[PDB]
């Protein structure tokens, strides 16, 4: 019942494939998302925009790879993640943290199954 | 349907 589908939360070091494929699809799919370039407001506090692309949003994407482990806003903003839903993708391989090892994930990185990976994205978003 |  929010007005994005999704929230993309994801490190500055990826935001090729974050732009450039994830959102790209995701928009192309009809799903409404949520993207810091585009939608965070100028001016405005830093945890002011987490909360609004969070609480506008029906669920969080976290993106990942071993930059999203090290970036602040990723952090601050997983920790709020956990407290609704989050899906998150195994975009670059890197150390999890112990609160997500025993959470499901997408696995980009899994080359053999990635004949699959958009499906799922796009059925759990759906759901 | 919501996770968890
Ligand atoms: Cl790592």
């Amino acid at each position: 019942g929010k007005t994005y589908d999704v929230n993309i939360c994801y490190a500055p070091e990826d935001r090729e494939w974050v732009i450039n494929t994830l959102v790209f699809k995701l928009e192309r799919a009809g799903i409404k998302t949520f993207v810091n370039i585009r939608d965070d407001t100028p001016g405005n506090f830093f945890a002011e925009n987490i909360m609004d692309a969070i609480e506008n949003s029906n669920r969080t994407i976290v993106v990942m790879s071993p930059d999203f482990f090290k970036n602040n806003i990723c952090d601050k903003t997983l920790q709020i993640g956990l407290s609704h839903q989050i899906i998150p993708i195994l975009y670059r391989p890197c150390e999890v943290p112990y609160f997500l090892n025993h959470m499901t994930y997408l696995d980009w990185c899994d080359k053999d199954v990635r004949p699959v990976f958009w499906r799922n994205l796009f059925r759990d978003i759906r759901n | 349907h919501h996770h968890h």
